[PDB]
């Protein structure tokens, strides 16, 4: 199962959710051929694809995706979705800064992670080769494995969003500061001119 | 009564021929001969006759001792008394036990390659002789290794058979002395399926084999004895049918092809097409075999010969022969002739030998062996059958379907030197070799299978039909050439009359090149040190101290990606050993530990958090110890009754302290009894036995449930039935009755979360027809 989470929150954007397994460690493994690694690279395969073609639908959309998020806290605030008030525009801006600090939060806790295979950049890449090798090497059960890779890659995927989306935020940020320092310029000039 | 013509010679060379001639191993001692001759012996007379009349004016006594004879020169005064005097032998791989009658062997070269008694060997060897095979029906080598004091046959599926002893899977086989290439556990080659036709006798010497084996696994090694052509005409013709559709059929033929009977030969042929207890199950097996001996001189000897197996099953199961709970994490409950296996699903397994052999015997007693040898072991599986957690609620399964094909060529040569030596006014023996062994794997494995469905609605009554996959193109390769060098040396010091000490060893060169990275090896001693001292006529008390390492895979390698050191251990052994009845009886007692050295295991730590790049799974080393003792009996109990009994009690604990191989049991107990009738009952022979074995589990992980689960098998007996009657001299006929208070049992405790049952009561009729 794997859920997008357009919505802010503490899980990450794209997570993984498995059962919970007692078999992590196996005292023996028969020798001989590994019956599971058909069947572990055909669920591998299932679940690589849901994973990639829910990240890849998020990056195509990811300006209204964010906009949306930032509009769905801006309305919870009580704030109306277009913003033309010095009030409102600093209130918004709050918001914006809010959203691209948590995004930030969450992206330094992935990326300050420490470093295995599972965390490099170019693990996605790597992912099915080391997965394969993992089943041929262990002749166990591919089922923790998998679980694991694609954790990783919900994590991996999230990653790229959150980096992407504080580039966003940082944009929508700095026009809200140049919408307000005019706003201000213009209530300044006319109340000279009302003097 | 044979043809013997041996001229006036050295006493010595005499006996040696005449060994050849009578097809009888003569053993004497080469200091008791040294300045005698022989008179000389022409025509058609019976051994007997010959030898008497051989050693005239020599003052040489003979020991008939069946299939044996010991020559001795017996003097004036009380001779001082030696039992393990070094003694000359006429056959290099022991006393034939064809027609011998007993239980217990002879002569057996099997330890060290020099040619000892069971006695004089410092080590845990037993034997099943040809007797026991043909009284209790054992045509193949999982009914011996069944029928084989201390060992443990678990199974994974229909098809895949292993062995244990002594806490440890046995991964050697040996066929005429010359070791065959390490079988991979899961790779099925065929020799776990040798078919006893072609054989004389097995031997398995148990605990750290490796000064004649080189490199391979812990707990024994089996010797598989040929059978050989002979210098007098003697064949046989045997039918069999038994339970659930079993036929069988075996021709033997042996004897001279030339009038001076310089050349001889020996043919077996035998054939075997089975049913089973078990669904849609059915193997067929032939057997082919053929020898010839060239005399090229009186000294040298030319051996040329083949060996042909091809087992062929349809219906073969996969995992074991269902699994042990449904998708629920429920325990399933079927009839033992469930069978999981799709129709044609087959673990095909062949074997190929051409061998030739040359043999000299040198003027100062000491014989020279070459021996060169082209071996074939392949296989070719596709599998197919209901895997995984099954059956589903509405009574669904799923089949898994995966195809293996490979095959190993080997190429071997070994050259050998044996022969008695003084050294401060004192007989011993010395062995020196030399063994090179060139092999190659290939294999292909499809798992990535086109369009194919592997759904089955009835599960409950699954008869194994389903389609056939579109297997695809191979998903991984195997292509893998090994290069193995050897050099051993043993001496046998004979030291005070009841002190033989045993000091040598080997020096191994292993490589291995392929797909992988290149496995180098240079310099890895085996070391060998063994003591025997005579107690008394009836006891000797023994004491060894022997080693094995196997060089571990490209894929047991640490974090550093460096590979593992070899999984290597080494047997202490205390004992006592009895010799009854002029040898015809056989007891012994023995207490065992078997210490062990970079058993992988996985590194968790390193696994869950991988650092490197050029290692994603790695291993760590750990050690582990069996402690155990072992108690037998062969032979001679009265004198036409027979028996071959023994005890087993093990334990092997790892470096933490806890119990591993717990599927096989602490406590084993086998004996096996027959008794030929006198008198007017002469032509009947009767016999029986019975099997024991203690608790045997297995840690199971149960995935619906999410919980690890303890699989167990409660202690057991099986007791088996014999009868034989001989109709006329030519002809008899024979019943076996196997399992015969039919107890459920399993052969397969857990392995792949699945579980086997052990055969049903069973029965099995044959008739023999001697020509």
């Amino acid at each position: 199962m794997v859920i997008t989470h357009v919505q802010g929150g503490g899980r990450d954007i794209i997570q993984y959710i498995p059962a919970r397994s007692s078999y992590g460690t196996p005292p023996f493994v028969p020798p001989g051929p590994s019956p599971y690694v058909g069947t572990g690279m055909q669920e591998y395969r299932k679940l690589r694809s849901t994973l990639d073609k829910s990240h890849s639908e998020l990056k195509k959309n990811l300006k209204n995706e964010t906009l949306k998020e930032v509009d769905e806290l801006k309305s919870e605030a009580g704030l109306p979705g277009k913003a033309v008030s010095a009030n409102d525009i600093r209130d918004e801006k709050s918001i914006v800064d809010a959203l691209m600090d948590a995004k930030a939060k969450s992206l330094k806790a992935i990326e300050d992670r420490p470093a295995n295979l599972y965390t490099a950049s170019d693990f996605p890449q790597k992912s099915e080769s080391m997965y394969q090798s993992q089943l041929l090497a262990s002749r166990k059960f591919y089922g923790e494995f998998l679980d694991r890779h694609m954790s990783e890659l919900a994590k991996a995927y999230s990653a790229d969003i959150y980096k992407a989306q504080i580039a966003i935020l940082k944009q929508t940020s700095q026009e809200l500061e140049n919408k307000a320092r005019s706003l201000e310029a213009e209530a300044q000039r006319a109340a000279a001119e009302v003097e | 009564e044979v043809e013997f013509d041996i001229p006036p010679q050295a006493l010595g060379s005499a006996l040696q021929e005449f060994g050849r001639q009578a097809d009888i191993q003569v053993l004497y001692r080469p200091e008791e001969v040294r300045n005698k001759r022989s008179s000389a012996i022409k025509g058609k007379l019976e051994p007997n006759q010959a030898i008497t009349e051989l050693l005239r004016g020599t003052g040489a006594s003979v020991d008939f001792q069946g299939n044996a004879i010991t020559i001795s020169v017996a003097e004036a005064a009380d001779s001082s008394v030696d039992l393990g005097a070094t003694m000359i032998t006429s056959n290099q791989l022991g006393t034939i036990t064809e027609d011998s009658g007993s239980y217990t062997p002879g002569t057996i070269a099997t330890a060290t390659r020099l040619v000892l008694t069971p006695r004089e060997t410092p080590q845990s060897i037993t034997v099943v002789t040809r007797q026991n095979m043909d009284d209790f029906g054992l045509n193949n080598i999982d009914d011996v290794m069944r029928h084989t004091p201390g060992i443990t046959v678990s199974a994974y599926d229909t098809d895949r058979n292993n062995y244990y002893a002594r806490g440890f899977s046995i991964n050697n086989f040996q066929y005429d002395g010359i070791p065959s290439t390490a079988r991979n556990v899961g790779y099925s080659a065929g020799n776990t399926l040798s078919d006893m036709a072609i054989y004389d006798r097995v031997e398995v010497l148990k605990g750290a084999t490796g000064l004649l084996t080189g490199a391979g696994s812990l707990g024994a090694t089996i010797n598989l004895i040929r059978k050989k052509p002979t210098h007098e005409f003697k064949g046989h013709v045997e039918l069999g049918a038994g339970s659930w559709d079993n036929y069988r059929s075996e021709l033997d033929v042996s004897g001279p092809l030339t009038e001076s009977g310089n050349v001889r030969g020996r043919a077996v042929a035998a054939y075997q097409d089975k049913h089973s207890f078990m669904d849609h199950y059915e193997r067929k097996t032939s057997v082919y075999y053929g020898i010839l001996e060239f005399d090229l001189n009186p000294d040298t000897m030319l051996t040329v010969g083949a060996d042909y197996q091809d087992n062929d099953p349809k219906g073969s199961g996969w995992s074991g022969s269902f699994p042990l709970f449904d998708s629920q994490g429920n325990r399933n409950d079927v009839s033992r002739s469930f069978n999981n296996g799709a129709k044609w699903s087959s673990w095909e397994q062949y074997t190929r030998t051409v061998f030739a052999n040359l043999e000299h015997n040198f003027a100062n007693g000491w014989v020279g062996k070459v021996q060169l040898d082209h071996k074939i072991n392949g296989y070719h599986a596709p599998l197919g059958a209901i895997m995984g957690d099954w059956p589903a609620p509405d009574n669904s399964a799923k089949i898994v379907a995966q195809k293996y094909t490979g095959e190993t060529k080997s190429n071997s040569l070994d050259i050998y030197l044996t022969g008695p030596f003084q050294f401060l006014g004192r007989e011993h023996e010395l062995v020196v070799g030399t063994s090179a062994s060139f092999s190659h794997w290939e294999g292909k494995s499809y798992w990535n299978l086109r369009n194919y469905d592997n759904t089955t609605d009835d599960f409950i009554n699954w008869d194994g039909d389903i389609g056939k996959p579109d297997w695809g193109t191979p998903s991984q390769y195997i292509d893998d050439k090994t290069r193995q060098l050897g050099s051993y040396m043993t001496a046998r010091f004979n030291v005070t009359d009841d002190l033989n000490l045993f000091l040598g060893g080997r020096v191994v060169d292993y490589r291995v090149t392929g797909l992988n990275p290149t496995i180098r090896e240079s310099g890895r001693f085996i070391p060998y040190v063994g003591a025997v001292y005579d107690l008394n006529d009836t006891y000797s008390v023994y004491a060894s101290y022997t080693d094995i390492f196997m060089p571990q895979d490209s894929w047991y390698r640490d974090s550093s990606n460096k590979l593992l050191e070899p999984d290597e251990g080494q047997n202490y052994e205390i004992g006592i050993k009895g010799e009854y009845l002029d040898g015809r009886l056989n007891t012994s007692l023995a207490y065992f530990e078997i210490h062990e050295e970079n058993r992988a295991e996985e590194d968790a730590l390193y696994n869950s958090k991988p650092t490197n790049p050029a290692i994603t799974y790695a291993y760590k080393g750990i050690k582990a110890k069996t402690k155990g003792y072992e108690a037998e009996i062969s032979g001679e109990l009265a004198p036409g009754w027979q028996v071959q009994a023994g005890y087993t009690h093990k334990i092997i604990r790892d470096d933490s302290g806890k119990k591993v191989s717990t599927w096989e049991p602490q406590d084993q107990l086998s004996l096996y009894t027959s008794y030929k009738f006198k008198g007017a009952l002469d032509k009947l022979t009767v016999g029986g036995g019975a099997r024991w074995q203690g608790k045997s589990w297995q840690m199971v992980y149960n995935n619906p449930r999410s919980r690890w689960e303890k699989f167990s098998q409660e202690d057991y007996w099986l007791v088996d039935l014999m009868a034989r009657y001989q109709i006329t001299d030519k002809l008899s006929a024979s019943v076996n009755v196997n399992n015969v208070f039919d107890k459920t049992y399993y052969t397969n405790i857990g392995f792949y979360t699945s579980a086997s049952y052990g055969d049903p009561r069973n029965l099995m009729f044959s008739t023999r027809w001697d020509f």
